[PDB]
RNA sequence: UCAGGGAACUGAAACAUCUCAGUACCUGAAGGAGAAGAAAGAGAAUUCGAUUCCGUUAGUAGCGGCGAGCGAACCCGGAU
RNA sequence: GAAACGAUGACUGAAUCCGCGCGGACCACCGCGCAAGGCUAAAUACUCCCAGUGACCGAUAGCGCAUAGUACCGUGAGGG
RNA sequence: UGUUAUGGCGUGCCUAUUGAAGCAUGAGCCGGCGACUUAGACCUGACGUGCGAGCUUAAGUUGAAAAACGGAGGCGGAGCGAAAGCGAGUCCGAAUAGGGCGGCAUUAGUACGUCGGGCUAGACUCGAAACCAGGUGAGCUAAGCAUGACCAGGUUGAAACCCCCGUGACAGGGGGCGGAGGACCGAACCGGUGCCUGCUGAAACAGUCUCGGAUGAGUUGUGUUUAGGAGUGAAAAGCUAACCGAACCUGGAGAUAGCUAGUUCUCCCCGAAAUGUAUUGAGGUACAGCCUCGGAUGUUGACCAUGUCCUGUAGAGCACUCACAAGGCUAAAACCUUAUGAAACUCCGAAGGGGCACGCGUUUAGUCCGGGAGUGAGGCUGCGAGAGCUAACUUCCGUAGCCGAGAGGGAAACAACCCAGACCAUCAGCUAAGGUCCCUAAAUGAUCGCUCAGUGGUUAA
RNA sequence: GAGUGACGAUGCGCCGAAAAUGAUCGGGGCUCAAGUGAUCUACCGAAGCUAUGGAUUCAACUCGCGAAGCGAGUUGUCUG
RNA sequence: GCGACUGUUUACCAAAAUCACAGCACUCUGCCAACACGAACAGUGGACGUAUAGGGUGUGACGCCUGCCCGGUGCCGGAAGGUCAAGUGGAGCGGUGCAAGCUGCGAAAUGAAGCCCCGGUGAACGGCGGCCGUAACUAUAACGGUCCUAAGGUAGCGAAAUUCCUUGUCGGGUAAGUUCCGACCUGCACGAAAGGCGUAACGAUCUGGGCGCUGUCUCAACGAGGGACUCGGUGAAAUUGAAUUGGCUGUAAAGAUGCGGCCUACCCGUAGCAGGACGAAAAGACCCCGUGGAGCUUUACUAUAGUCUGGCAUUGGGAU
RNA sequence: CCUGAGAAACUUGGAUUUCUAACCUGAAAAAUCACUUUCGGGGACCGUGCUUGGCGGGUAGUUUGACUGGGGCGGUCGCCUCCCAAAAUGUAACGGAGGCGCCCAAAGGUCACCUCAAGACGGUUGGAAAUCGUCUGUAGAGCGCAAAGGUAGAAGGUGGCUUGACUGCGAGACUGACACGUCGAGCAGGGAGGAAACUCGGGCUUAGUGAACCGGUGGUACCGUGUGGAAGGGCCAUCGAUCAACGGAUAAAAGUUACCCCGGGGAUAACAGGCUGAUCUCCCCCGAGAGUCCAUAUCGGCGGGGAGGUUUGGCACCUCGAUGUCGGCUCGUCGCAUCCUGGGGCUGAAGAAGGUCCCAAGGGUUGGGCUGUUCGCCCAUUAAAGCGGCACGCGAGCUG
RNA sequence: CCCCCGUGCCCAUAGCACUGUGGAACCACCCCACCCCAUGCCGAACUGGGUCGUGAAACACAGCAGCGCCAAUGAUACUCGGACCGCAGGGUCCCGGAAAAGUCGGUCAGCGCGGGGG
């Protein structure tokens, strides 16, 4: 036993696997069941035939070309255009 | 932790040095030499300076014993050890150097007359 | 060859478990060979038939800190 | 380990013909066989010793030695 | 040809390594010996032959001369499930979603052989400290025991003993006498203090000279008993036949050896890695990354363009956040003017970069299946950051080139830098870097000036 | 008394500048510069490129033979 | 200074402040003793002993002495109570078959030593502190609150070597003393039977001083004898990449005879010196590594010799 | 039959106690054993055999992680947030800050509905804040906990019903080296909430986690070694690990070696060298100020620019099949930042004795006490009694 | 031709704010509310049943450049790449790419379907 403590305070070690980003950009032919782009918050948001998963997962609802659309900041959908 | 120490350390240490230094001034009387009456006023000044060893030595054996029998309880590895000596040291020496400097000047005004 | 007694590195990339092994060594007994030998047996299509040996069965069925790794027997050809 | 049967060291201590053992916890049933008495080349194992052969050697190889377990080291086992 | 003088250029081999002539390892020289095999009816594959459904085991017979029969067994010959079991289908489940397989570009192959490899055994070769079993001896030194042996000389002077003193007497003191002694001095003897010598000795532990004990717990002879993971031990882990924290000899295996060293004939082709992840892992190994070989494929690779999407290093900047420069102003926060900083601020925000389809100047890779690998810390340098005096020929990521396994020229010398990647041969030519007075080649060339320090040849306020 | 005085910017340079076995730009030397800013040209100089000859690896294109295969010309390679 | 003394040891680096001792102490053992050797209810040593005798431990002439704390540990003692082994023994759950009968699971009570739990035992292990404060001639000693708990130093000594902190601070001998002897006391971390303090004699013990003498020295000089040197005779070794094996300044894996540049230099010895050849000699005996090894320790893991213990036997017969 | 007595049957358990032909053990004639014998003595205890639990380092066999700018102490090792970047992904450092080893009987599901922080003017047991009200209000608040993204048509604040905080499944993707891991349209079975289109297979997302083995407990009647069951086994489900050194040896393991041994290392320390130079040493710039007056005779705050490398050190590159470590004694020698001498300038220099700075290494630089010392104090002197190099010069020279 | 009502695209070169023009048609207030249904408390909201009056106020059109919002010639930062510099901090040269901000300017919208009115 001991009067001050178990480890020293003061840290900034041990970090963490990250990711996201994007998966699949404009002019990609997906087939329906295909992630797009993987986030957390709300940069992307879905678009025309497109679907929204848990963890905010933008897949596409169908086969067809992945196509972006912003309107400057705020929020950027994401539409697919299928073939045919 | 030190850094907690050290101020302890210092500040009992400086708070004697700066009270001798003030106490061997009660001990001139008035220029101080009177026909061999000198050496004999010295044996005053001694005391003031063998007491003053002590105390600088008392800290030492003292605020050690608080971290040595501190560190042992499962709170402070090696390496802190000899760490806390050149600590104490500077400390020590320090005083001694201010002593022996100041006794120097304290000597030669007990014998200018 | 049989019996009595019977390791440890080593393996498990440790390790006590197991492994190395009932190997080594020691000892008792015997011979030209022995051990064993005529089934309260294996084992099962209600089959075969003293004991030993070879091949296969099978590196299967199974054993295992079911890890390492150890690992039959019946049936089937044969010496006899 | 659900783990039977054999095997004994300690204890216990059946039956003996509508009997007993066995058949994988155990039971029924069906099924298989009779212990506690004994003997038995052979086909198996080895290689001191012999004879023959060898894509075996051929004298720093082959046994250690073309002739010694001598010379020599060791108190000795033993080594050589 | 043999030999030679003079010129040039010219850093052993090897191993080990980021880097070797190396003042790092190895080796006196020659000679010869000396290291990637053997085995299993093993597994998996490459080449090959025989059948193409393929093949024997053990054994049995010929037994100067040779191969045959042996068709027990073994491989093919659908699968799926945990299993019952069902089946050109079978499990999940009372559903029609998928996994396994069949059909489709259709091999089913098997046996013998050679060759890469894997597994199990000494299993590339050499090397342990140690472990176990049995055995060897106390003719070592440690001690016990039985029985004997020995101790020149000299000194000291015990108790006890006669006697004596003033004194009844009991304790003392004296003289005589006696001979005590883990007593003294001391030779032999025993043991080792101190110095020197010796230190490839005279000698595997000693000599001279000193010193200690020298009737003693003494030295000693003979015989003799205890044993070596145990004895013995006036105790150091000392001693147990001259390196004993566990003897020595022989066997268990040539224990294990993830560590070290070495691994032998030539040429041709390709050509690595020092990364990522996991690890009682961090010089170790697994999987992938990277290599090669071959079978399928046969332009999808590769750079360069074009359009399309995603980031939000650099910069910036204030109205967000944390700090911040001067005054105002208010009862200081705020609000105003001027002015700011910022990896973890950001309403702005590029370069370049990244995904995609697309093609040409292009171009000649890419990939899938399968055999065999090695590498698994890497080093410097510019650039972009952390650490750290933005100190290290420092360390740790990213990135490019070189090294590493690339010589050649250049930088005097010099893995790193600069120019360049060496198939062979040429007393042949043009260049790159870099240079062109002489030591080596090439203008002690031109023009305009700067210089005068001998600067040009380690630095600043 | 047809010339001066104060700075501000740059090209060059002086001081600042102290090391331990003897000194030096590689050395000799170099200002009648072989130092340096800009200008041009010539030459030199790798095993780079080039020339004459040859060999090797991979492909396709004329071959011969009944075949494995050989040798032949062509481009590249020959990555060291 | 250390120890009392003589005595012993680390055969080949340590003989001593080691050990040993005479002396003191705690304890154990009366039985075929404790105890120890042994595969053995065999044998023997303890002992042809027998308790002021025998083993164990520690301590160690002799002298004044030998404090406080048993909480924890171990040691003996107790004992109505709490947990437990094998076994005895009673309800129960399940399996099979027709049934007799035949077989698995597990069970209240009860079941030895031990363990807890209580007492004691410190010449048994052992302990004798942490947080803040300082003032008082001369005489010893330090206080007062806050505390885990059981305490928290009585005598004596206190830089001996124990005192890290400077040589601590006066004192003593010296021309001058980081030493040594007296003292002070602030003992980082004295001290009572891991004994305190002290002690005459002894110590190839350690420490300091003085006397005497001296080549230890200021400085050596000289002489001698044994090599060394020369000739005849016999003739070895470690080492050894190969060698026609300079100096400086610079480089290179950052200490170059061998690279560069500069300078020096005829060829070969013999005495002789030791700077370099990172000179030899032992695959550094210090470090780091290898889930390498070994001795040793222990309240680390686990068996186990041994020893305690209930039941079962060779172990029956009577009375309550 | 139900209670109690009386009995030569026996008679399990069991305490005492008693005896004894076993057994043990002692004298005598042939004192080891054995006949026998008076005996005696113990005793059917002991001892011995099997077995139960204990005590058991007396012996035996083992364990005692790793990273680790040498080891060790320490700290740290699994997960998510940022930051760190060569700008999609990714990425190291015992690099800069911070959280997890939950929670929610319902912040979940579905459906309805509510405009937050904060200031301002004006009112209340209020004089900081809140509360009520009204203006303002790119939302500056909130979102259970860490940061970030997300930031209002809401996940944000309330209510009803409800409990899909579902079984049987997954086209096709994210990510990983492997094993994990994440997201998911659509299918079915059956349900929930709206009127409906519809949403619904936990929670705004990202941590709140763990292989495999071994075993607990419910469902299922696949095996079950002759057939028939059963024991045991298999599958669905789920529970257990603070395995936390978290990809995780055993069911279960700490120390020490100066008694040390073997295999290796200069991919790792101490000596020395080297790089370096923070620290050390020293030179120079600025002038606060002292110095009567005066800044520079001397001294120079605060702050700064370099130098040398003799110090602490950092890195650790040749050297661990061996670069012998301090000091002294011996031999020296070289540099200057010159202690003494030698020449100079300035002085606050009258002389004299100094100061200081400049130039200048020819040569010189004592003897002792203490100390093991380098170093330092002291004694007695001197022209003075220098500083530093040379593998802290010198052990194939000595000492030790 | 206009205007009103809904509902879209667009998502501040459409926003706020000074003021005005508008109510006939549409639009809102207002009126009432036992009960459907409804407020943590109020029918302000939600909502049932419905005039006149009104159009300060919510709305709807319109003007004005206060402020927001967008915002380019030049030019600098950075800079792929190419070539160098200083002991270093750090710095430049050549060919392209090349934004923040701030300067000019530009606005307070533009494009539909539908139903109702003169």
């Amino acid at each position: 036993a001991h009067k001050k403590g178990v480890g020293s305070s003061k840290n900034g070690r041990d970090s963490n696997p990250k990711y996201l980003g994007v998966k699949k950009f404009g002019g990609e032919v997906v087939k329906a069941g295909n992630i797009l782009v993987r986030q957390r918050g709300t940069k992307f948001k879905a678009g025309q035939g497109v679907g929204m998963g848990r963890d905010h997962t933008l897949f596409a609802l169908s086969d067809g070309k992945v196509v972006f659309i912003n309107k400057g900041k705020g929020a950027r959908f994401i539409s697919i255009e299928a073939a045919q | 932790m030190i850094s907690d120490i050290r101020k302890d350390a210092e500040v009992r240490m400086d708070k004697c040095v700066e009270a001798f230094k003030t106490q061997i001034s009660k001990i001139r009387t008035g220029g101080g030499g009177t026909e061999e009456r000198r050496k004999d006023l010295t044996k005053i000044v001694r005391g003031e300076a063998e007491q003053a060893r002590v105390a600088v030595r008392n800290v030492r054996r003292d605020a050690n014993d608080k971290v040595k029998a501190l560190l042992k309880d499962k709170e402070i590895s090696e390496d802190d050890d000899r760490r806390s000596q050149d600590d104490v040291q500077k400390l020590t020496d320090a005083a001694i150097k201010k002593i022996e400097a100041a006794l120097a000047d304290k000597e030669a005004e007990l014998m200018q007359f």
